[PDB]
């Protein structure tokens, strides 16, 4: 709909036109004259949803062949375009989106290495401990290894 | 002369926002996972519209896009008195109508100039003066947002 | 006693606990410290009526 | 003579705050966690500019 209404779309379906090629004069300030007629020649009337009536739009040509033709190249034309911005909107948001998760996978891994290297560095003090005290014992408690770091000393 | 020039504007895509949606998409997700605020709050193309129609209609804009145009310097007089009611006059020339999307009409700009070319070049170029000043207050309050959040994480 | 002091010993060396928040926060904290890239001349809207 | 000026104004931003924002945004964590505050409240700018 906002391409439908859009002053831009009508301009440039008109000027892709062979309806408005064919009545060029030549003169610039005459061609932007016609231009800016038949600009205004196609009407947007928006629906109301309370009175059950829907947006409708309206061209004017010279010939009811053309008027026919034409409003149908206008709406493939504005549809097409929809399309093609609906399209870069998605293509935008995906790369944001990709852009994000990426930057969570690499916050996850830089958290993982940080508990890791935490944990290597509590497991290699509990041996040095165990090592000074000859605690060989292979035993101290019942749980497993899941220890708080700072128990981890009960292991030969 | 006084010819006239009328542009409609629109919420950005999301692919002319650059980076800076991802950065601002980002911020927004902290305050989802801290400090509820999310509330369905308009998206990020809302609050750049918003600024960007807020720098359009603002005076102050009007005054510092016109005092750099090279078409205000031309007609100086050197007399201050009437260099102030012309830079007034022009301020004046532009005018802001904002929509309403009840009966689907967007928000409007129209300038006058003294000529057709000067009124297409002079309201291209200040709607892109004001798209440049919101983009540039956009980006001071994305810094201050993330100062702002830097500190309360480091607190955390 | 020699399992306190071993208790003691290793407590010492480990030093303070943390738990896997203390981890998300401190590397949410890393990716804050960068920095946002500001870039500017990102047009903040988009034209319906181009000017003519 | 009867001379005349005008000024219009709006809500400030969150850089010319300066810290007061994150002092008050700090207050208000400590308000969700007890008695819940209000969930859709008004922002610190916007009370700034209300009592501006």
């Amino acid at each position: 709909v906002m391409q439908l209404a859009s002053w831009d779309t009508r301009r440039e379906f008109w000027l892709q036109t062979d309806y408005y090629k064919q009545r060029m004069v030549g003169n610039s300030k005459a061609d932007a004259a016609l231009l800016d007629e038949m600009i205004n020649n196609i009407q947007f009337i928006p629906g109301d949803f309370t009175r059950a009536v829907n947006d409708s739009v309206k061209l004017i040509a010279e010939t009811a062949p053309d008027a026919n033709n034409l409003l149908r190249q206008y709406v493939a034309f504005a549809s097409q375009r929809a399309a093609s911005h609906l399209n870069d909107e998605l293509k935008g948001a995906w790369a944001a989106r990709t852009i994000q998760m990426k930057a969570q996978v690499k916050r996850q891994e830089e958290v993982a290495k940080a508990i890791y290297d935490r944990r290597m560095n509590s497991i290699e003090q509990a041996l040095k401990i165990a090592e000074q005290h000859n605690i060989s014992r292979s035993a101290t408690d019942v749980p497993a290894e899941e220890l708080p770091d700072s128990e981890m000393f009960l292991l030969g | 002369q006084e010819w006239s020039s009328t542009a409609i504007t629109d919420r950005p895509t999301v692919n002319m926002l650059g980076g800076y949606y991802s950065q601002q998409q980002f911020l927004r997700n902290l305050d989802v996972r801290s400090n509820m605020a999310s509330a369905d709050q308009p998206s990020v193309m809302d609050e750049a519209y918003k600024e960007f129609v807020m720098q359009l209609a603002s005076w102050d804009t009007r005054r510092e896009f016109w005092l750099q145009t090279d078409y205000y310097k031309q007609r100086m007089v050197g007399n201050s008195k009437a260099d102030a009611a012309l830079l007034d006059e022009m301020i004046n020339n532009i005018q802001f109508i904002p929509g309403d999307f009840t009966r689907a009409v967007n928000d409007s700009v129209k300038l006058i100039a003294e000529t057709a070319p000067d009124a297409n070049n002079l309201l291209r170029q200040y709607v892109a003066f004001a798209s440049q000043r919101a983009a540039s207050h956009l980006n001071d309050e994305l810094k201050g947002a993330w100062a702002a959040r830097t500190i309360q994480m480091k607190a955390q | 006693r020699p399992m306190l002091q071993a208790e003691l010993e290793n407590l010492q060396a480990v030093g303070p606990a943390f738990d896997l928040d203390y981890d998300q926060n401190r590397a949410m904290l890393n990716t804050l410290n960068v920095g946002p890239t500001l870039d500017p001349r990102f047009q903040t809207y988009r034209y319906l009526r181009t000017p003519e």
